[PDB]
RNA sequence: GCGCCGGAGCCUCGGUUGGCCUCGGAUAGCCGGUCCCCCGCCGGGGUCCGGUGCGGAGAGCCCUUCGUCCCGGGAAACGGGGCGGCCGGAAAGGGGGCCGCCCUCUCGCCCGUCACGCACCGCACGUUCGUGGGGAACCUGGCGCUAAACCAUUCGUAGACGAC
RNA sequence: GCCACUUUUGGUAAGCAGAACUGGCGCUGCGGGAUGAACCGAACGCCGGGUUAAGGCGCCCGAUGCCGACGCUCAUCAGACC
RNA sequence: GCGGUGCGCCGCGACCGGCUCCGGGACGGCUGGGAAGGCCCCGGCGGGGAAGGUGGCCCGGGGGCCCCGGGUGUUACAGCC
C-alpha cells in the first residue's frame, strides 16, 4: 500500500556519502570560467575563520520596509593575512580532460611553506629542494627553466599559480602553511603567465583579490559533530515514548 | 553526373559468375534489374544476365533491340570491339592481374633481382635529385 | 601484428561484430576515432535508446549499478563487451587486446589505419535511410569532450596535411625521376611488364 | 514501383550566371550570391546547353516517396533565382485593437524592438537573419517591410516576428493583435 | 634461411552448442578464407609448439625447451576456410587463440 | 505444393477409367506449373476434383509431360490471372510479368504475390497465363519498358564482394 | 649501501617467426597534374590535361639473409660505414631529417668467371623480434647520493576504536 | 495421477473441474525450443570415422566471410519463428 | 641363413584391404524420335502485318554536318513477327 500522507523527504540524496571530508583544507571544484578580455587576476585566497560579531549599516532597497533604516546583521570576520605566490603549474586540455604539465616552483621558498612536504618536520633534516633550488644559480638550469616558460606558453590552457598562507602572522598553535593553486583568469597564456613569474617568491594581499561588496563563495569543511544517530542527522520523526527499542 | 548508360547495344564487362571475364553486349533490358545479353565473338551465348555482375564498358555498338545473334555479330565485327578491348587500359591491368597470379617461383626470384637493383637506381636519382632542389632554393 | 582501425563511417554494431571476433582470434585490434562512428536509425531512436539505457539504474545502490559509459569510444567498448564472452577468462584476455580512442592520439597518427568495407555506412544502408552520429549522441548524452576533441583534430588534420604535400612531393620527383632514368632501367622495367607489376 | 526517371529543366534567365560544385548550386546575378548544398537529396544536377541556359534534375529510380523531391529541388532554384535577380519583400501589417504596436529597428535593420504589445510592459527583441533587411515603410502607417535574397531567411524572420507577437491564455479569436505577414511579393519587379 | 609453416590460429575445438568434442581442433589458416581456398592443406602436417619450464630433447640438437603437440589437417570446416584438424594428444585450452604452425611437407604437388 | 527453385511447366492430360458406361471418357488437358512431375500429378487431381466429379482413384494420367517454352531468347510480356485467399476472403487478380519463359514469369509471380500479399503457394491458384503484346500491355510498371531507346545507368553500385578484402585502406567507391 | 654509464654466465615467465613513417574525404562522384589566371601567408579556386572497375592499385608498396674468394661487365662516385653542431615532439612528446671531421672503401647492389666452407650419409620443434620481461648473486671501472615514513609524546579545528 | 492434437460436458473464464481415442510425462537421458517434467527431433553399453533429424549459420556460438535471387517495410512504442 | 617373438624412448615412409568425403576425365539412352538457337539487310522466291517506327519527310532546340525530342508511315541507308 502507498503512504497516506505524503510528505517530502528528509534530507538531500545530492550530498550523499556523508562522510569524514578527505581533506582539511576546503578545494576549490571549479574556478570562474577564463575569458582572454579582463585584466589578470587571482581567482581564490585562503583564510581563517575568527569569529562572529554585529553590524549596522542603513539599508537602501526602494520598495521594502527597510529602505532608510537600520537593520542588525550578523557578520563572520575572516583573517587573510597575505599569501605568498611559491609556484606556477599549466594544464593542457586532453580528451580524457585536463592533464597536469609542468609544475614551476621558485627559488626561495619559507620554511613554513617547507613544512607542508613534512609529515614530521623534528625528525626530518630539511633537505625538502635543495638540490632543486640550485638550478636558479646557474646558467646550465637558467636555460632550462625558462625553456619550459616557453612550452608553457604553447602547450597550456589553464595557467594556475600556487600560492600559500603565511602563518607566521596567525595566533594559532599551527605553523605547517596550507598551500593552493589558484587559477589566473586574464589575458593570453603569455600574458597570464608573464604577470605571475613575477609575483613568484612574493606576495600577494587580499585587496588586490577582492573587493567591498563583491558576492563570493566560501569553500570549507563542516564543524565535525562525530558519529550521529540518525535523527541528530536526517532529522526524521522522533517514535513516541511507548516504543520498545528505542525512539 | 553519369557517363555509362544501360541502353542496347552497350557492352559490358561481366564481373562473376560462369562468364566471367568476357565482354558482352547488352540487347534488350528485360526488367529493372536483368538484361537480355550475348556475346556473338566472345563465346557467350545469348541468354539473360542480372546488373549485378556486368560492368560497363565505355563501347555502344549500334544494332536493333530485336535483332539476332547474326545481325550482333556484324555490328560487333564492324567496330572491331575485340581489338579496342586489348588496347584499353582496362585489360591491359587485367592481363597484368593475370600474370602477376601466372607467375612462378622462378619468375618470382628474376622479378625480385630485377627491382631490387631498380628501385636502388631510382632511389639514388631522386636523392640527387632532392639535394639539387635544395641547392637551387640556397 | 597491431591491426589499427578507423572509425570514421563505420556502423556501430557491425563494426563490432568482427572486431569481437579478430579479437577471439588472437588479434590485437586498435580502433581509433570513435567518434565519427555512425549508428543506422535516426538520430532521435538512437537518443531514445541511450537515455533509456540511462534509466536502467539499480534501484538500491546506483554505484552499483550498470556503469553508463558516456565516451563514444567506451560505448563501442561496452558494445564489444556484450558481444565477448567477458565472464570467462578468454573473453577477459579478449577485452584487453581492444583498445579504444576518442580522436586519434599520438601513439597512432603517424600509422596507417584501416578500413572495413563490409562495416561501413556507405555500403551497408541505402542512401536515403537516415543515420546517427556516435560522437553527437554520446555528447550532448554527456560527454565533455566533443569541443576538446575536435580542436585536437582539427590540429592533427591540418599537420596531416603537411606530412601529404611532402608525399606528394616525393612521389612527383619519383616519377620525374623514373623518366631520366628510362634509358639504363629499360631492361629492369621489361622484366616486370611481362611478369604483370608495371602496365 | 521504382519508375526508370524522372526530370525538370529549369529555364534560367539571361542575366543570372549559375554554376554548380557537384551537386551544390551557386546562383548569382544582380544582387548577390545564393548557395544551397542539396547533398542530401541523391539526384543528377546538370547544367546543360551552351550558353548555359538551363539546369536538369535527374532522378533514376525513384519510387513516388522520393520522386516528390524534383520540383522541390526545381522551386528552390527558382526561389533562389527569384532572389537574385528580383529579391524577396514581405510586407507585413501590425493589427492592434487597443494599444498601440511601437515598433523600432536597430542595428540598421537586424534587430526589431516590439514594444507596447496589448499594453505589456516586456518588450521583444527579435534578431534578424544574416541578409535580411527590416525596415518601416513610408506610406504606409504600421508596415514592416522585410527585404532579401534567401526566401527562407526573408519569411523565417518573418514568422519570429510574428510569434513574438501571440497574445498568452485568452480568446485568439478575439485578441486579434500582433505582426502578421500580409503581402508576399518581390523587392524590385518586372 | 627462412620460415616454412603457415600461420594458422587455434580457433577452438569442433563442438556444437552445448558440447565441444575435444578430439578435433578447428585451425583457421590465415590467407584461405574459403573452401575452394582450403584444398591444398588436406593432410598437411601441422604443430602447436610452445615452451616449458624443464627442459625436453630435442631430434636433432642439444636439449632446449621448447615442446610440441604434433597433428594433422584432416578436413575442411565450414564455408570460410575454417579447416578441422587432429592432434595425437589433444589440445589445451590454453592455446586458444595461438599460432599452431601448419607445416608444408606432406605435400601433394 | 511449395514454390521451389523455378517453375517448370506441365501439360497433364488425364480421364476416369474406362466404366461400361461410358467406355471411353473424354480427355481433360492443363497448364500444371510445378517445380516437377510428381506434384504436377498432384496438382492435377486438385484442380480435376474440384472441376470435374473425378478423383485419383476413378482416374488416371494419360500424358504428363514438360511443355518447353517456344521462344526463350525473346524478350515477352505475361499476363497472369490469378486467384488466392488472403486472412478474410477469396480475390481474383490480374498481375504481368515481363519475362523469357512462361514458367519464369509464373516463378516469378509466386515470389511477387507472397511478397506483396504474404500469399503462400498452397493458397494461389492460377488459371490463365497469356503473353500479351506490347499495346495490350496495362500496368505502369511494365510498359516503361517498351521503348526503343532505353536508357538508364546503374547510380549507386552498391559494393558487394565485402568480406573479401575485409581489412583495407581505402574507402570503396561507389560511383561507376 | 643506493642511483646512473660501459663484461661472462645462472634461474624463471613466456608469447612470437620481416616491415608498411599518417591527407582530408566524397559516394548521383573521386584521384593526380599543369599552372597560363585570380586573392591570401607556399595555400584556396577556375581553366585545361591525364586516369576512374581505381594501377600515384592494401588484388598494393618497401626489404629480401647461404658465406667468402679472385677476374671482367652494368650501376655508384655527389655514395658506403664511424665522431661534434642545426632543427622536427605535448592528446598518451620524435632512436628522424640536416651541417661539418681526422678516418675508411672500391667492399655492398645486378649480371657473369672461378672454386671452396662437416657433402654430418631421406626424417621433428630449424629460421627471428632476442642485448626479450622479471629475479638473485657474482665482475671491474668512471661520475654522482647521503632520506623519509610509521609507532611512542603532544595537539583537539578531529574523535567509538583506528583515522584526522 | 498429470499434460498434449482432435471430438466433448459444466463454467464469463482459468496454469479450473469432468469424459473419449491415441501419444507422452511419471519411470527418461540426449540435440533443438535462451530458460523449462509434457512441445519438435530422438529414446541411451564403452569408443573412433562418416552423415542426418528438429533447429540453425552477424558476434556471444559450431556453421552463409554465398560478390545468393525477387519484393515489401521507417516505426519520436519498428520488427523478429509451434 | 630361416622361423617365432619383440623394438628402451620418440618418430617417419611404403604398399594392400575395409569404411567414407571429394575432385578430374570419357561414353551412351530418352523426349515434341528434345525445345530453342548457329551458318548458307541474308538461306532462296513470291505474300502479309504492326511498333517498343529504321530510313526518309516535316516541326521544334543544342548546335557545328552531328546529337536530341515530337509527328507521319511499313521496309528505305535498321531490324522484328
Ligand atoms: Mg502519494
Ligand atoms: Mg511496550
Ligand atoms: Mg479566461
Ligand atoms: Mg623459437
Ligand atoms: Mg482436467
Ligand atoms: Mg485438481
Ligand atoms: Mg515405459
Ligand atoms: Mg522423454
Ligand atoms: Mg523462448
Ligand atoms: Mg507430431
Ligand atoms: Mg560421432
Ligand atoms: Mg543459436
Amino acid at each position: 500500500s502507498h503512504r497516506k500522507f505524503s510528505a517530502p523527504r528528509h534530507g538531500s540524496l545530492g550530498f550523499l556519502p556523508r562522510k569524514r571530508s578527505s581533506r582539511h583544507r576546503g578545494k576549490v571544484k571549479s574556478f570562474p570560467k577564463d575569458d582572454p578580455s579582463k585584466p589578470v587576476h587571482l581567482t581564490a585566497f585562503l583564510g581563517y575563520k575568527a569569529g562572529m560579531t554585529h553590524i549596522v549599516r542603513e539599508v537602501d532597497r526602494p520598495g521594502s520596509k527597510v529602505n532608510k533604516k537600520e537593520v542588525v546583521e550578523a557578520v563572520t570576520i575572516v583573517e587573510t593575512p597575505p599569501m605568498v605566490v611559491v609556484g606556477i603549474v599549466g594544464y593542457v586540455e586532453t580528451p580524457r580532460g585536463l592533464r597536469t604539465f609542468k609544475t614551476v616552483f621558485a627559488e626561495h621558498i619559507s620554511d613554513e611553506c617547507k613544512r607542508r612536504f613534512y609529515k614530521n618536520w623534528h625528525k626530518s633534516k630539511k633537505k625538502a629542494f635543495t638540490k632543486y633550488c640550485k638550478k636558479w644559480q646557474d646558467d646550465a638550469g637558467k636555460r632550462q627553466l625558462d625553456k619550459d616558460f616557453s612550452s608553457m606558453k604553447k602547450y597550456c590552457q589553464v595557467i594556475r599559480v600556487l600560492a600559500h598562507t603565511q602563518m607566521r602572522l596567525l595566533p594559532l598553535r599551527q605553523k605547517k602553511a596550507h598551500l593552493m593553486e589558484i587559477q589566473v583568469n586574464g589575458g593570453t597564456v603569455a600574458e597570464k603567465l608573464d604577470w605571475a613569474r613575477e609575483r613568484l617568491e612574493q606576495q600577494v594581499p587580499v585587496s588586490q583579490v577582492f573587493g567591498q561588496d563583491e558576492m563570493i563563495d566560501v569553500i570549507g569543511v563542516t564543524k565535525g559533530k562525530g558519529y550521529k544517530g540518525v535523527t541528530s542527522r536526517w532529522h526524521t520523526k522522533k517514535l513516541p515514548r511507548k516504543t520498545h527499542r528505542g525512539l | 553526373v553519369f557517363r555509362r548508360f544501360v541502353e542496347v547495344g552497350r557492352v559490358a564487362y561481366v564481373s562473376f559468375g560462369p562468364h566471367a571475364g568476357k565482354l558482352v553486349a547488352i540487347v534488350d533490358v528485360i526488367d529493372q534489374n536483368r538484361a537480355l545479353v550475348d556475346g556473338p565473338c566472345t563465346r557467350v551465348r545469348r541468354q539473360a544476365m542480372p546488373f549485378k555482375c556486368m560492368q560497363l564498358t565505355d563501347f555502344i555498338l549500334k544494332f536493333p533491340h530485336s535483332a539476332r545473334q547474326k545481325y550482333v555479330r556484324k555490328a560487333w565485327e564492324k567496330a572491331d570491339i575485340n581489338t579496342k578491348w586489348a588496347a584499353t587500359r582496362w585489360a591491359k591491368k587485367i592481363e597484368a592481374r593475370e600474370r602477376k597470379a601466372k607467375m612462378t617461383d622462378f619468375d618470382r626470384y628474376k622479378v625480385m633481382k630485377a627491382k631490387k637493383m631498380r628501385n636502388r637506381i631510382i632511389k639514388n636519382e631522386v636523392k640527387k635529385l632532392q639535394r639539387a632542389a635544395l641547392l637551387k632554393a640556397s | 601484428q597491431v591491426l589499427v582501425l578507423d572509425g570514421r563511417g563505420h556502423l556501430l554494431g557491425r563494426l563490432a561484430a568482427i572486431v569481437a571476433k579478430q579479437v577471439l582470434l588472437g588479434r590485437k585490434v586498435v580502433v581509433v576515432r570513435c567518434e565519427g562512428i555512425n549508428i543506422s536509425g535516426n538520430f532521435y531512436r538512437n537518443k531514445l535508446k541511450y537515455l533509456a539505457f540511462l534509466r536502467k539504474r539499480m534501484n538500491t545502490n546506483p554505484s552499483r549499478g550498470p556503469y553508463h559509459f558516456r565516451a563514444p569510444s567506451r560505448i563501442f567498448w561496452r558494445t564489444v563487451r556484450g558481444m565477448l564472452p567477458h565472464k570467462t577468462k578468454r573473453g577477459q584476455a579478449a577485452l584487453d587486446r581492444l583498445k579504444v580512442f576518442d580522436g586519434i592520439p599520438p601513439p597512432y597518427d603517424k600509422k596507417k589505419r584501416m578500413v572495413v568495407p563490409a562495416a561501413l555506412k556507405v555500403v551497408r544502408l541505402k542512401p536515403t535511410r537516415k543515420f546517427a552520429y556516435l560522437g553527437r549522441l554520446a555528447h550532448e548524452v554527456g560527454w565533455k569532450y566533443q569541443a576538446v576533441t575536435a580542436t585536437l583534430e582539427e590540429k592533427r588534420k591540418e599537420k596531416a596535411k603537411i606530412h601529404y604535400r611532402k608525399k606528394k612531393q616525393l612521389m612527383r620527383l619519383r616519377k620525374q625521376a623514373e623518366k631520366n632514368v628510362e634509358k639504363k632501367i629499360s631492361k629492369f622495367t621489361d622484366v616486370l611488364k611481362t611478369h604483370g607489376l608495371l602496365v | 514501383m521504382k519508375t526508370i526517371l524522372s526530370n525538370q529543366t529549369v529555364d534560367i534567365p539571361e542575366n543570372v550566371d549559375i554554376s554548380l560544385k557537384g551537386r551544390t548550386v551557386i546562383v548569382k546575378g544582380p544582387r548577390g550570391t545564393l548557395r544551397r548544398d542539396f547533398n542530401h537529396i541523391n539526384v543528377e544536377l546538370s547544367l546543360l546547353g551552351k550558353k548555359k541556359k538551363r539546369l536538369r534534375v535527374d532522378k533514376w529510380w525513384g519510387n513516388r516517396k522520393e520522386l516528390a523531391t524534383v520540383r522541390t529541388i526545381c522551386s528552390h532554384v527558382q526561389n533562389m533565382i527569384k532572389g537574385v535577380t528580383l529579391g524577396f519583400r514581405y510586407k507585413m501589417r501590425s493589427v492592434y485593437a487597443h494599444f498601440p504596436i511601437n515598433v523600432v529597428i536597430q542595428e540598421n535593420g537586424s534587430l526589431v524592438e516590439i514594444r507596447n504589445f496589448l499594453g505589456e510592459k516586456y518588450i521583444r527583441r527579435v534578431r534578424m537573419r544574416p541578409g535580411v533587411a527590416c525596415s518601416v515603410s513610408q506610406a504606409q502607417k504600421d508596415e514592416l517591410v522585410l527585404e532579401g535574397n534567401d526566401i527562407e531567411l526573408v519569411s523565417n524572420s518573418a514568422a519570429l516576428i510574428q510569434q513574438a507577437t501571440t497574445v498568452k491564455n485568452k480568446d485568439i479569436r478575439k485578441f486579434l493583435d500582433g505582426i502578421y505577414v500580409s503581402e508576399k511579393g518581390t523587392v524590385q519587379q518586372a | 634461411s627462412g620460415r616454412l609453416w603457415c600461420k594458422a590460429i587455434f580457433a577452438g575445438y569442433k563442438r556444437g552448442l552445448r558440447n565441444q568434442r575435444e578430439h578435433t581442433a578447428l585451425l583457421k589458416i590465415e590467407g584461405v578464407y574459403a573452401r575452394d581456398e582450403t584444398e591444398f592443406y588436406l593432410g598437411k602436417r601441422c604443430a602447436y609448439v610452445y615452451k616449458a619450464k624443464n627442459n625436453t630433447v630435442t631430434p636433432g640438437g642439444k636439449p632446449n625447451k621448447t615442446r610440441v603437440i604434433w597433428g594433422k589437417v584432416t578436413r575442411a570446416h565450414g564455408n570460410s576456410g575454417m579447416v578441422r584438424a587432429k592432434f595425437r594428444s589433444n589440445l589445451p585450452a590454453k592455446a586458444i587463440g595461438h599460432r599452431i604452425r601448419v607445416m608444408l611437407y606432406p605435400s601433394r604437388i | 505444393m511449395k514454390a521451389s527453385g523455378t517453375l517448370r511447366e506441365y501439360k497433364v492430360v488425364g480421364r476416369c477409367l474406362p466404366t461400361p458406361k461410358c467406355r471411353t471418357p473424354p480427355l481433360y488437358r492443363m497448364r500444371i506449373f510445378a517445380p516437377n512431375h510428381v506434384v504436377a500429378k498432384s496438382r492435377f487431381w486438385y484442380f480435376v476434383s474440384q472441376l470435374k466429379k473425378m478423383k485419383k482413384s476413378s482416374g488416371e494420367i494419360v500424358y504428363c509431360g514438360q511443355v518447353f517454352e517456344k521462344s526463350p531468347l525473346r524478350v515477352k510480356n505475361f499476363g497472369i490471372w490469378l486467384r488466392y485467399d488472403s486472412r478474410s476472403g477469396t480475390h481474383n487478380m490480374y498481375r504481368e510479368y515481363r519475362d523469357l519463359t512462361t514458367a519464369g514469369a509464373v516463378t516469378q509471380c509466386y515470389r511477387d504475390m507472397g511478397a506483396r500479399h504474404r500469399a503462400r503457394a498452397h493458397s494461389i491458384q492460377i488459371m490463365k497465363v497469356e503473353e500479351i503484346a506490347a499495346s495490350k500491355c496495362r500496368r505502369p510498371a511494365v510498359k516503361q519498358f517498351h521503348d526503343s531507346k532505353i536508357k538508364f545507368p546503374l547510380p549507386h553500385r552498391v559494393l558487394r564482394r565485402q568480406h573479401k578484402p575485409r581489412f583495407t585502406t581505402k574507402r570503396p567507391n561507389t560511383f561507376f
